[PDB]
């Protein structure tokens, strides 16, 4: 997802 | 001249509701027939709420204030298998008035319930009327599971806004955080006392996200806006639910002004580079159009002032 992406 | 705006935050934080407000404020708004389109959604949100309450009475082991409600409860699920009838309305009205489900309702922190639950149920007589047409507020109150990236355009103060509602991808993330002018991070203030679904309070999960956002190298030149949202639900909630449920080390009193201030710091302190980047915090009610207008107007001014400063104008 876009959280862990960071 | 062009502004890439990003809506980030946990689920049910208010992101998508802000989007509606943008179309309401800086575009046409909502036509008679557009509102009629949400009629099904409203009916849906209403039904799933009362059900969730009734289901919760099974786990929590809560009895009705009248055994006669057991029949109405029965019919609720039965009727759900078929838009709003005159019989289902009474079934729900009778249930919603029962001191039984009302006790379970006031204990909604122990399970998952819609924030707009009371809104619809307390206004059932109006919504249940035949040929009823949703008010603009009714529309704002709806909860729709938005998945994927949702682009939205509008023009305000001579600025072209490209607003994205981030609510599975891979390289699509990369082509999303590219040169983001500003980020609006939404937080549901009222989610502080929500039970431990996982091993981290909903509020603590939100702090986790915000931390990675404003500290990340991606947004060194990005205006970071913090929307401490749902202040209306929070104001009423704080009177009866101690903030220590979320932050146990909280020594302040359970008042709106003091508790809210504390929560603001917990988020603003997650900023590591405090010397370089400032966080623009607003206490909002995403369903309040007059408020969102004021708050967003303020946000725009910040973005303008920062567009100038950079290319050396301010
Ligand atoms: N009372 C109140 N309700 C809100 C507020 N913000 C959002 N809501 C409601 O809570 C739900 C949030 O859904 P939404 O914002 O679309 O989900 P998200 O995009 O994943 O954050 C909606 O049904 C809204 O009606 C607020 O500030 N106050
Ligand atoms: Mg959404």
């Amino acid at each position: 997802t876009w959280y862990d992406f960071l | 001249a062009e502004v890439k705006l990003l809506l980030l935050g946990a689920r049910e934080s208010g992101k998508s509701t802000i989007v509606k407000q943008m179309k309401i404020i800086h575009e046409a708004g909502y036509s008679e027939e557009e509102c009629k389109q949400y009629k099904a959604v409203v009916y849906s949100n209403t039904i799933q709420s009362i059900i969730a309450i009734i289901r919760a009475m099974g786990r929590l082991k809560i009895d009705f204030g009248d055994s006669a409600r057991a029949d109405d409860a029965r019919q609720l699920f039965v009727l759900a298998g078929a838009f709003m009838t005159a019989e289902l309305a009474g079934v729900i009205k009778r249930l919603w008035k029962d001191s039984g489900v009302q006790a379970c309702f006031n204990r909604s922190r122990e399970y998952q319930l819609n924030d707009s639950a009371a809104y619809y149920l307390n206004d059932l007589d109006r919504i249940a009327q035949p040929n009823y047409i949703p008010t603009q507020q009714d529309v704002l109150r709806t909860r729709v599971k938005t998945t994927g990236i949702v682009e939205t355009h509008f023009t305000f103060k001579d600025l072209h806004f490209k607003m994205f509602d981030v609510g599975s991808e891979r390289k699509k993330w990369i082509h999303c955080f590219e040169g983001v002018t500003a980020i609006i991070f939404c937080v549901a203030l009222s989610d502080y006392d929500l039970v431990l679904a996982e091993e981290m309070n909903r509020m603590h999960e939100s702090m986790k996200l915000f931390d990675s956002i404003c500290n990340n190298k991606w947004f060194t030149d990005t205006s970071i806006i913090l929307f401490l949202n749902k202040k209306d639900l929070f104001e009423e909630k704080i009177k009866k639910s101690p903030l220590t449920i979320c932050y146990p080390e909280y020594a302040g009193s359970n008042t709106y002004e003091e508790a809210a201030a504390y929560i603001q710091c917990q988020f603003e302190d997650l900023n590591k580079r405090k010397d370089t980047k400032e966080i623009y915090t607003h206490f909002t009610c995403a369903t309040d159009t007059k408020n969102v207008q004021f708050v967003f107007d303020a946000v725009t001014d910040v973005i303008i002032k920062n567009n100038l400063k950079d290319c050396g104008l301010f």
